[PDB]
């Protein structure tokens, strides 16, 4: 179940990451640090460590909505599908 | 009855009117009545009208044959009864007449035809309004089963206990039950509708669930009985029901309990396989013979041609979708992550040339799917077909935009980055096939109210909680829009572990207090509730997950049947081919089967309905309940026999 | 802790509709004009609370609920009498009875 949980974290937080990078981000040449940049962040952001360019203000926006449903909707029935799977 | 010293009939009519059964079983049958001729069939007509299933069941007992009987004069008349009890088919007949019948409008089959193809659906042809029935009734017999034609006459003029007589008797009883089924929750819709007395709509409901489940456990019967013929049972092409199997009318009448079975899903599960005989491992040898055209001819096939049958396995399909999707999200990822520059890259031709091919393949199949408007209202009754639509037209006036000054450049490249979100969400209707993938899926659908349920509250405090601080902290604000965004900002991450006691004046000792209070109330209470409420409705929710993602299994297979053999992105080949051909289902959706496989599959339903009734009466009998009541009722009986025998004095 | 919430819930419903039909129409903001209107008036429920009725209705409502009460206690009855426990003690008792009377029968010996 972890596992299971992990792969739809894992899809949410690919999509938050790479919208955010390609937003702030727009004159980068194609290389690896482009695909440390769309994972690293979102992915320590979730655990407490939260923290012009056109359409920059979609940013924090997506943010707030990432972690709600990243932090909240999916954390909670994690807790309950360990709950009602426990006593079998 | 002795002392009118009449003709049997007489008595016979007697004992109808009275509805004394027991009298006529036995004063009036006894050892050589000389019934007339003619005078049985008279007494079962006069039994039909006036709802008597106990003298109908005697009568048929007595070599009355509902073969002989049965004509299209006494059908006729039987729908034009009167005395029985309320029906609403005077008004459905009204309704698809569209009240241009006169007063006391003498109902005809064809009038009974055309309810029966309103109540159905939209692709149900009725026997009746077929031209060579037309034909014969303008120039006007024998019917060749006639109890489906009593049953539907028992399900239209609401008399339940005839039609749970007329079920049981004659071939194809699972078809019978889910028509019924079907007729009962639209007549149920249809009265609901109009405004009725109100009682009608909570019986017929309760009708359709009666035939409901006795369409569930007589399949449960054949099922456990023999499996290849409950299975081939599920699929032939019905004859006397406008052409359909017994799959499709359950899927039609909504009936998840029906397909939610362990047989309908084994049938389904070899439709999805198509012609390969690989059970034990599919999946990745499936996308090694798609990767691998050599690998194929090693698979095995049920009883040159192989490639060709291969590539129209629905499995097969689905993966190849799978594929193509992928390779575009890649694609997409990026188009977006490097430089853009003035004019498209060739990655960037390959996504808009797919996101075109898969609107027009949308618009075609809701071009294929009578009147336009009711198209357009039966597609958009999906959420994903919306979104879809919305994601694609802000595609495609990203597309335009993008192709403009460099203002205008850039924010077509920043409704792209937003656009991109959607695509890499949309990788949980693909799970959805999964089968654990899909009820989790399901699962979060369902719990996203009762989370927008506690947002609501936390907006209010966080609003509350900001528009406190940031009143008392900055007095000499000017009004400006930097205003509206201090009151949400800050306390929202401040509930996610970013909370800073370094960033928070007369009365500015009050603002750490707030904040205890408010993270006190907020990150403690309010969440501890969630995952309460959360917890405690959890098993009712992953049931119905469960029950709905083995109903939709069905849909998504018919779904990739009908889906042609090549992917989106290299769909503009088929999407010409049929542009020249109109100008010029074997198996998968039905099954063909001669006579012979035809009467054998009837005997079998037959003795499997036989042997149900019986067990469930065996059941019946020997339960406490029913041997308390009947000790209870003998020894009351003996106790007043032995009192008499013990009243009685010789000596 | 939920049925019970539920159920205040909708046992509170009743005050709060009749609070809301009580208050004057306007609402606080502006209800300065109902506040002294009221005032001149001073010295100068026909829904909503209750349902005044006819005669011959009250008699129709009168015998609907004799034949509710009636219906209630004869199913009442109906259902007790039919349980496993009552079917279970008469039987026994007749039983035994029957059994005492047969042995009384079998002790005459006028052979
Ligand atoms: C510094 O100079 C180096 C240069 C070499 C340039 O290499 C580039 C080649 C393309 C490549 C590997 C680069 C950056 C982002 C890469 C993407 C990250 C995306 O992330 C993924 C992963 C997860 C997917 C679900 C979504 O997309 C990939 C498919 C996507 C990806 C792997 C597609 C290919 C891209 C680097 C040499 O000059 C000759
Ligand atoms: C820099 O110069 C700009 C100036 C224009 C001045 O615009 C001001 C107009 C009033 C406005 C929009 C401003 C600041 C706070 C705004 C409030 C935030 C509050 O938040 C809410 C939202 C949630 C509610 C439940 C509580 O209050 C709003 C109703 C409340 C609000 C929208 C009421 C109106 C206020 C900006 C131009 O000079 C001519």
């Amino acid at each position: 179940d972890m596992m299971y949980f992990v792969i739809i974290m894992l899809v949410v937080l690919m999509s938050f990451g790479v919208a955010r990078q390609a937003i702030l981000f727009p004159n980068e040449e194609p290389s690896w640090k482009l695909a440390k940049n769309i994972f690293y962040m979102p992915y320590w952001m979730i655990y407490g460590e939260v923290f012009c360019k056109t359409g920059a203000w979609i940013v924090p926006a997506i943010m707030a909505c990432y972690l709600l449903v990243a932090n909240i909707l999916l954390v909670n029935l994690l807790i309950a599908v360990f709950n009602n799977t426990f006593f079998e | 009855l002795k002392g009118a010293n009449a003709s049997a009939p007489d008595q016979l009519s007697l004992a109808l009117a009275w509805n004394r059964v027991d009298i006529a079983r036995s004063q009036i049958f006894i050892y050589g009545q000389q019934w007339p001729v003619g005078s049985l069939e008279q007494a079962m007509l006069d039994a039909l009208v006036l709802d008597r299933v106990d003298f109908v069941k005697l009568l048929i007992e007595n070599g009355v044959s509902m073969h002989r009987f049965l004509t299209i004069s006494r059908l006729e008349e039987l729908y034009n009864t009167r005395h029985g009890p309320s029906n609403t088919l005077y008004h459905l007949v009204r309704d698809v007449k569209k009240g241009n019948l006169p007063p006391d409008y003498r109902i005809s089959l064809i009038d009974i035809g055309l309810v029966i193809e309103y109540l159905m659906g939209g692709a149900y042809r009725c026997n009746y309004t077929r031209k060579r029935f037309r034909t014969l009734y303008h120039n006007l017999n024998h019917f060749p089963f006639p109890f489906h034609e009593l049953m539907v006459w028992a399900v239209l003029m609401k008399r339940q206990k005839m039609a749970l007589f007329f079920w049981q008797h004659g071939e194809e009883a699972m078809a019978k039950a889910l028509v019924a089924c079907k007729l009962c929750k639209a007549m149920a819709h249809e009265a609901s509708e109009n405004d009725m007395v109100d009682d009608i709509s909570q019986e017929l409901n309760h009708n359709s669930r009666d035939f409901g489940q006795l369409a569930v456990e007589l399949l449960d019967q054949s099922y456990k009985q023999d499996e290849q013929l409950a299975m081939k049972l599920l699929t032939y092409e019905l004859k006397n029901w406008s052409n359909a199997t017994c799959l499709q009318l359950a899927v039609a009448a909504k009936h998840r309990d029906f397909i939610a079975h362990t047989c309908s899903q084994m049938l389904l599960t070899d439709m999805w396989m198509g012609r390969l005989r690989m059970r034990k491992n599919s999946g990745l040898k499936v996308i090694l013979g798609i990767l691998l055209p050599p690998s194929i001819l090693s698979l095995e096939f049920k009883n040159g041609r192989k490639i060709y049958e291969f590539y129209n396995a629905p499995i097969v399909k689905f993966w190849f979708y799978t594929l193509a999707y992928i390779g575009y999200l890649m694609l997409f990822n990026y188009i977006v992550l490097v430089k853009m520059e003035r004019w498209p890259s060739t990655q960037e031709w390959i996504v808009i040339s797919y996101i075109f091919t898969l609107g027009i393949e949308k618009m075609r199949e809701i071009l294929m799917s009578g009147k336009l408007l009711q198209k357009v209202k039966v597609w958009l009754q999906e959420y994903w077909n919306v979104t879809d639509l919305i994601a694609i037209l802000l595609f495609s006036v990203g597309m335009i935009l993008r192709l403009q000054d460099q203002p205008f450049r850039s924010d077509g490249r920043v409704i792209y980055c937003v656009n991109i979100i959607y695509w890499y969400i949309r990788l949980l209707d693909i799970f959805g096939v999964n089968k654990y993938l899909g009820p989790y899926v399901m699962m979060i659908g369902k719990m996203m109210i009762d989370m927008m349920y506690f947002v609501i509250i936390m907006l209010v405090v966080l609003m509350s909680f900001g528009v406190a601080r940031q009143a008392i902290l900055f007095p000499n604000e000017e009004p400006s829009w930097k205003l509206a965004k201090n009151i949400f900002y800050m306390p929202y991450w401040m509930i996610y572990g970013e909370v800073f006691a370094d960033q928070i004046k007369t009365g500015a000792w009050i603002v750490p207090a707030i904040m205890a209070c408010y993270l006190l109330v907020a990150n403690i209470l309010l969440v501890n509730l969630l995952i309460a409420v959360f917890n405690n409705t959890f098993f009712e929710v992953k049931s119905i997950s469960n029950q709905v993602w083995k109903f939709q299994r069905y849909q998504l297979i018919m779904t990739f049947h009908e889906r042609p053999v090549l992917p989106p992105p290299l769909i503009i080949f088929s999407h010409m081919t049929m542009i020249f051909q109109h100008v010029c289902r074997d198996y998968g959706l039905k099954l063909f089967i001669t006579d012979d496989e035809l009467k054998k599959v009837h005997d079998f339903e037959e003795q499997c309905i036989e042997e149900y009734f019986r067990e469930k009466d065996d059941r019946f009998n020997s339960s406490n309940d029913e041997r308390i009541r009947v000790t209870s009722e003998r020894v009351e009986n003996m106790s007043m026999r032995l009192e008499e025998v013990n009243e009685r004095e010789h000596s």
